[PDB]
C-alpha cells in the first residue's frame, strides 16, 4: 500500500437499466409464452416425479 | 398356475371368462404404509417421553 | 353512585382483559422476536462465513513449525522446502508461549501464528 | 390516574398493535435473505477443484490437510459437514481456490 | 436451417447505450447497431455488437443511411482484437417492420452472409420477450404471389456465458434465484393467467380489427391452421381423464400422507423442549 492506494466504487443504474435489465433477467428464468413448461413438470409430476417422490420416501 | 401367480390371470366357472391385467404401481403404498408404521413408534415413543414427564 | 366503582368498573375490568388480550400480543411479540433474532443470528452466522470467505481466497493457511526461537521477536521457523521463514507472528500471541520444537499453526502469506498443534 | 389509565393504556395498545405486520415483515424478509444468503453459500461450492488428502484434526471445526503437493495446509473447515468426515485417513477434497471441503471421497 | 439462436444480454445493455447516447435531439429512430455473433455453429450465438450512425426522412421510408467504411473498419479493429466473432446480422431497436427494412437488411445479405434481424422494443414495457430473430429468407408462396424476402420468426434464449451471470447478479441484488417450493413457483402460478391473458388478449382484439377491417394477404391461409388446431381442442368430455384425476388425486393422497406424518414428525421436539426447558428452568430459577 506505500507509494500506492486506491479509490473507492460505487455504481449507477437508472429504470431503463433497471427495468430492461430486471424483465430481461426475469425472462431470462422465465418462458416465452410462459404457459408453456407448466403442464411439462405438471405431467412429469405423473412420469418422472413420482420416482423423485419414491425416493423423496 | 394362477395361485402360485407365474402370470396375470383369473378363471370362470359360470361364464368360462379369462382376465388378464396387472398393478404396475407396486412400490408406493409399500413405503407409503411403512412410512405410517415407522412414524408410529415416534408418536407413542413420544407420548411415553410424555407420560413420563407430565405424569 | 355505583358507577365507576360497578359500570366503569366492569368497563375497567374489560380493560384488564384488554390487557390480556395484549399479553397475547405481548407473549406473541416475544417468542416471533425470540424466532426473529434466532433467523437474524443465522443467516448472520453464514454471513461472517462469507466473512470467512476472504480466507477460504487466502488458499487456506500453511503449517508452521518452530525449531528454534529467537530473542529479536522475529521467530525463525521451518517451513516446507523453499520455506524457513522468520518473521515476527501476530501481536495478540505472545512469543515465548511458542515452545521450539513443536508444530504451530501460521497463515500462508502473513506467517503469523494461530495456536500451539500436538 | 383511574379513568386515563383507559385512554393512556390505548396508546400502548396500537403501539403493541404496531409490532404485529412488523414481526409479519421482518419474518417474511429475512427468511428469503436466508435462502438467498444460503444459496449465495451454495454456488461457492463449485465442482472443479483439487484433492488433497487428511493427516490429522487439532480442534474442533480446523483441522490441517496434506495437499497432493505433500505440504500441509492449516484450513478451518466449513461447518455444514459434520464429524463423520474428520476421519484422520481419508480421501478429503477441499476447494481449488477456496480450498475448504465439500466431500470426501469413498476409497 | 438454424433453429435457434443465442442473443446475451450485452447487445440489449448496449441498445440501453443506444438510448444513453442519443444527446437528446427529438429523433428516437429504429437506431440500427451493427449485430454481431457466431454463425458457425447451427446455433447463433450473440456475444457482442456495436451502432452506426443511421438515418431516414420523416416522409419516405425508403431513404436509409448507412456506411461500409464505418462497418470495414469498427469490425476490422472488433476483429484485431478478436478474431473469434465475425459479422452475422443487425437489428433495430423500433417496434414496427417498416417497408424500408428488406433494402436495409438486403446490404447485410450482399456483404455479410444471410443476415439475421432482431425486433426489439425501445420501452421495455412490454411483458413478453422483447427479442425475436426474424430469419430473412425468400419463400415461395402457395398462391402464386412473387417470391419476396420472408421474415419467419426463429425462436430465442437470452442467455449469458460466466460473468454477465456474476456482474448482472451483483448489479441487482433485487431477483431471486431458481428457489423452488412456495414462492418462486406460486408467483408464475400468480400472474401466469395474466401472461397468456395479455398475450392472447393483446392478439385477438386487433386480429378480430384486421378481420373486418383488413385485407392485403394478411397470411389468410394460416388462419385456416391456425383456428383448426384451436378446434382441436373441442373443450374435451374428462370420461377417460376422470381417471387421470384419481391418479392425480391419489398422487395428492400421497402428499397428504408425507406432509401430515411427516409435520407430525416435526411437532415431536417441539412438544417435548415446550415443557422440558421452560419447567426446568422454572424449578432452577428459585
Amino acid at each position: 500500500n506505500r507509494h500506492y492506494y486506491s479509490i473507492t466504487i460505487n455504481y449507477r443504474k437508472n429504470e431503463l437499466e433497471q427495468k430492461m435489465l430486471l424483465n430481461l433477467h426475469k425472462k431470462s428464468w422465465m418462458e416465452g409464452l410462459t404457459l408453456q413448461d407448466y403442464s411439462e413438470h405438471c405431467k412429469h409430476n405423473e412420469s418422472v416425479v413420482k420416482e423423485m417422490l419414491e425416493l423423496a420416501k | 398356475m394362477i395361485l402360485d401367480k407365474k402370470f396375470h390371470g383369473i378363471l370362470d366357472q359360470g361364464e368360462g371368462v379369462l382376465i388378464i391385467f396387472d398393478e404396475p404401481p407396486v412400490d408406493k403404498t409399500y413405503e407409503a404404509a411403512l412410512e405410517t408404521i415407522q412414524n408410529m413408534s415416534k408418536v407413542v415413543d413420544s407420548l411415553y417421553n410424555k407420560a413420563k414427564k407430565l405424569t | 353512585l355505583e358507577e365507576g366503582k360497578a359500570g366503569s368498573g366492569l368497563r375497567q375490568y374489560y380493560l384488564s382483559k384488554i390487557e390480556e388480550l395484549q399479553l397475547i400480543v405481548n407473549d406473541k411479540s416475544q417468542n416471533l422476536r425470540r424466532l426473529q433474532a434466532q433467523r437474524n443470528e443465522l443467516n448472520a452466522k453464514v454471513r461472517l462465513l462469507r466473512e470467512e470467505l476472504q480466507l477460504l481466497q487466502e488458499q487456506g493457511s500453511y503449517v508452521g513449525e518452530v525449531v528454534r526461537a529467537m530473542d529479536k521477536k522475529k521467530v525463525l521457523v521451518k517451513v516446507h522446502p523453499e520455506g524457513k521463514f522468520v518473521v515476527d507472528v501476530d501481536k495478540n500471541i505472545d512469543i515465548n508461549d511458542v515452545t521450539p520444537n513443536c508444530r504451530v499453526a501460521l497463515r500462508n502469506d502473513s506467517y503469523t501464528l494461530h495456536k500451539i498443534l500436538p | 390516574d383511574l379513568y386515563s389509565r383507559y385512554k393512556k393504556l390505548q396508546q400502548e395498545l396500537e403501539f403493541l398493535e404496531v409490532q404485529e405486520e412488523y414481526i409479519k415483515d421482518e419474518q417474511k424478509n429475512l427468511k428469503k435473505e436466508f435462502l438467498h444468503a444460503q444459496e449465495e453459500v451454495k454456488r461457492i461450492q463449485s465442482i472443479p477443484l483439487v484433492i488433497g488428502q487428511f493427516l490429522e484434526a487439532v480442534d474442533q471445526n480446523t483441522a490441517i490437510v496434506g495437499s497432493t503437493t505433500g505440504s500441509n495446509y492449516y484450513v478451518r473447515i466449513l461447518s455444514t459437514i459434520d464429524r463423520e468426515l474428520l476421519k484422520p485417513n481419508a480421501s478429503v477434497a477441499l476447494h481449488k481456490h477456496s480450498n475448504a471441503l465439500v466431500d470426501v471421497l469413498p476409497p | 436451417a438454424v433453429q435457434k439462436v443465442v442473443v446475451h444480454p450485452l447487445v440489449l445493455l448496449s441498445v440501453v447505450d443506444h438510448f444513453n447516447r442519443i444527446g437528446k435531439v427529438g429523433n428516437q429512430k429504429r437506431v440500427v447497431g451493427v449485430l454481431l455473433g457466431s454463425w458457425q455453429k447451427k446455433v447463433l450465438d450473440v456475444s457482442n455488437s456495436f451502432a452506426v450512425p443511421f438515418d431516414e426522412d420523416d416522409k419516405d421510408d425508403s431513404v436509409w443511411f448507412l456506411d461500409h467504411d464505418y462497418l470495414e473498419n469498427m469490425y476490422g479493429m472488433f476483429k484485431k482484437v478478436n478474431a473469434r466473432e465475425r459479422i452475422v446480422g443487425w437489428y433495430h431497436t423500433g417496434p414496427k417492420l417498416h417497408k424500408n427494412d428488406i433494402a436495409i437488411n438486403e446490404l447485410m445479405k450482399r456483404y455479410c452472409p444471410n443476415s439475421v434481424l432482431v425486433i426489439i422494443d425501445v420501452k421495455p414495457k412490454d411483458l413478453g420477450l422483447p427479442t425475436e430473430a426474424y430469419i430473412s429468407v425468400e419463400e415461395v408462396h402457395d398462391d402464386g404471389t412473387p417470391t419476396s424476402k420472408t421474415f419467419e420468426h426463429v425462436t430465442s434464449e437470452i442467455g449469458a456465458e460466466e460473468a454477465e451471470e456474476v456482474g448482472v447478479e451483483h448489479l441487482l441484488r433485487d431477483i431471486k434465484d431458481t428457489t423452488v417450493g412456495t414462492l418462486s413457483q406460486r408467483i408464475t402460478n400468480q400472474v401466469h393467467g395474466l401472461k397468456g391473458l395479455n398475450s392472447k388478449l393483446l392478439d385477438i382484439r386487433s386480429y378480430l380489427e384486421k378481420v373486418a377491417t383488413g385485407k392485403l394477404p394478411i397470411n389468410h391461409q394460416i388462419i385456416y391452421q391456425l383456428q383448426d388446431v384451436f378446434n382441436l381442442l373441442p373443450d374435451v368430455s374428462l370420461q377417460e381423464f376422470v381417471k387421470a384425476f384419481y391418479l392425480k388425486t391419489n398422487d395428492q393422497m400421497v402428499v397428504v400422507y408425507l406432509a401430515s406424518l411427516i409435520r407430525s414428525v416435526v411437532a415431536l421436539h417441539n412438544l417435548i423442549n415446550n415443557k422440558i426447558a421452560n419447567r426446568d428452568a422454572e424449578k432452577k430459577e428459585g
